[PDB]
């Protein structure tokens, strides 16, 4: 339980391109996939939307444990029959109503939000919430067309040092943050594929 | 004053005598744990 808050796990979370072959026969890419040291949140503040509602407002209001950072090494190794999508899985041990809303950042400023609301199904005594497939946005699809369409790959990490995501789950009836995910990126030259690392944020 | 869109962002790099957006510390350079550019 790494991405987890007193409330809230995330067990699973993978963006991938799935490309239809023929009617029977699927290609899919996971560009990064979750399937812990501490980080100075203040660092990465000017990465992130500001003011009320924003990371450092989220922060301050808690709960602390809520909040991590998570820092891919994406894998853009791959090729009409196209889905961009993103799946996630959470548990809870409370039957909640949450809202997952995953906003695109560049140079700290709000571009697309995209509010997906999920609601409990029982499992073994505890509670399951699954994001399926959920279809990435056309600035998503763009931006991954521009970053492999660059030249060189210290390109495409110059670029990145400039992108970010925000992942806030909340409890939709009080409010309550369940789990704040920031996600900063750089292109993996990995062997092995897609990787990560996955920190705590802290007040300093 | 520098402009903060999607062609910019790629120009800036790209083409960066052209450059015009926001400045920033890179992210080495930052109070980061060595982890943090060191892929497992
Ligand atoms: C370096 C960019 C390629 C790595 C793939 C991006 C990771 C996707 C995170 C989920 C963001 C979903 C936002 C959306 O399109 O609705």
């Amino acid at each position: 339980r790494s991405v987890a808050s007193s409330k809230l796990w995330m067990l699973e979370f993978s963006a991938f391109l799935e490309q239809q072959q023929d009617p029977d026969t699927y290609n899919k890419h996971l560009f990064v996939h979750i399937g812990l040291e501490a980080v100075d949140i203040r660092q990465i503040y000017d990465k992130f939307p500001e003011k009320k509602g924003g990371l450092k407002d989220l922060f301050e209001r808690g709960p602390s444990n809520a909040f991590f950072l998570v820092k891919f090494w994406a894998d853009l190794n791959t090729n009409g029959s196209s889905f961009y999508g993103v799946s996630s899985q959470y548990e809870s041990p409370e039957n909640m109503i949450i809202t997952c809303s995953t906003k695109v950042c560049s140079f700290g400023k709000q571009v697309v939000e995209k509010v997906e609301t999920e609601y409990a199904r029982y499992e073994n005594g505890h509670y399951s919430y699954r994001i399926h497939r959920s279809p990435l946005c056309e600035y998503m699809i763009n931006f991954i067309h521009k970053l492999k369409h660059l030249p060189e790959k210290y390109m495409m990490n110059s670029v990145l040092e400039n992108f970010t995501i925000l992942q806030v789950v909340t409890n939709r009836d009080t409010q309550e943050t369940l789990l704040c995910i920031a996600y900063v990126f750089e292109v993996s030259a990995s062997e092995h594929g897609a990787q990560h690392h996955i920190y705590r944020l802290v007040k300093e | 004053d520098s402009e903060t869109d999607l062609e910019a962002l790629f120009n800036a790099v790209m083409n960066p005598k052209t450059a015009n957006v926001p400045q920033t510390v890179p992210m080495r350079l930052r109070k980061l744990p060595d982890s943090f550019f060191k892929p497992p």
